[PDB]
């Protein structure tokens, strides 16, 4: 499967898809979200009929805060990657001020927005979601690529119920060290804020970070500001609260583990040590995968140089 | 509480990353 995705993958990678669609191809409806060189649009395809998700892109405002090979990579990333919780690309173009990436609609909304809603999710409610990001990262991983950004809100929720990954600005292709300070300050590793050279292990700490805010509804470190966050990570001093079932706290420990020599993800069990564990002894691993295991929610969006792209 | 103390921390809206 992995092999076989990685053959798929390297051929899409290797000889990218450039310009196959136009903007005069679709009526803009609505501004869904927005970002550091743009917006994201609820836009429909006007001779089909069919809605996607617009990401708009200023080349110069790219340009202007010097994020030019973190941009073209996102699209390249995008474009070859084929997963069940990762967003499908459907087109990317470019004209004289913009790039744009159209991808498939999720009308579900982010997972923030229901958290913040509902406050905190269930541990089989939380499970569902953390089964989705450990075969996710699995995917990626076996691909070298490194995620850096999950958090709530990079995570749509689509009508069968199941995550959709948007947001690939801080992915990295790379089988070893990288040192990049990048990511969300509750989502940081502690080998990131510490400045060491780290690896893949970052993705498998910030899956702790979210296992534990699904099921609180805060993250395990928080501060006003992102200095006093950055110190509560590093002391690795870690409060659950009195509902975290046992199995929840243990899985924790191993993911929340400062001591990356003793994080689950990076032993040379690797993956099957975080999918083996207690708390997810009721996964239905390939039925996840499947999209068999019936949702525990069904669903939402607040109102509002470039030449190998 | 540690969600009253969530609330304390102006960090309960969407994060922006670094
Ligand atoms: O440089 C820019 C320009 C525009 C946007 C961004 C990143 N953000 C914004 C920032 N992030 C969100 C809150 C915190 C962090 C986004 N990216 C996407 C991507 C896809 C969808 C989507 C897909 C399918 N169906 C519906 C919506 C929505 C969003 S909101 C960066």
């Amino acid at each position: 499967f992995l092999a076989k995705a990685k053959e798929d993958f390297l051929k899409k990678w290797e000889n990218p898809a450039q310009n196959t669609a136009h903007l005069d191809q679709f009526e803009r409806i609505k501004t869904l979200g927005t970002g550091s060189f743009g917006r994201v649009m609820l836009v429909k395809h006007m001779e089909t009929g069919n809605h996607y998700a617009m990401k708009i892109l200023d080349k110069q405002k790219v340009v202007k805060l010097k994020q030019i090979e973190h941009t073209l990579n996102e699209k390249r990333i995008l474009q070859a990657v084929n997963f069940p919780f990762l967003v499908k690309l459907e087109f990317s173009f470019k004209d004289n001020s913009n790039l744009y990436m159209v991808m498939e609609y999720v009308p579900g909304g982010e997972m923030f927005s229901h958290l913040r809603r509902i406050g905190r999710f269930s541990e089989p409610h939380a499970r569902f979601y953390a089964a989705q990001i450990v075969l996710t990262f699995e995917y990626l991983h076996s691909l070298d690529l490194i995620y850096r950004d999950l958090k709530p809100e990079n995570l749509l929720i689509d009508q069968q119920g199941y995550i959709q990954v948007t947001d690939f600005g801080f992915a990295k292709r790379v089988k070893g060290r990288t040192w990049t300070l990048c990511g969300t300050p509750e989502y940081l590793a502690p080998e990131i804020i510490l400045s060491k050279g780290y690896n893949k292990a970052v993705d498998w700490w910030a899956l702790g970070v979210l296992i534990y805010e699904m099921a609180a509804g805060y993250p395990p470190f928080f501060a006003d500001q992102p200095i006093q966050i950055y110190e509560k990570i590093v002391s690795g001093k870690v409060r659950f609260p009195s509902h975290f079932s046992s199995d929840l706290k243990d899985l924790l420990r191993n993911l929340l583990q400062v001591d990356l020599t003793k994080r689950f993800g990076n032993l040379k069990n690797g993956v099957n040590d975080i999918k083996n564990h207690k708390w997810f002894a009721t996964t239905d691993w390939i039925a996840i995968y499947q999209r068999k295991v019936e949702a525990p929610f069904i669903p939402n969006f607040d109102d509002y140089e470039f030449s190998e792209f | 509480t540690t969600y009253a103390d969530f609330i304390a921390s102006g960090r309960t809206g969407r994060r922006n990353a670094i």
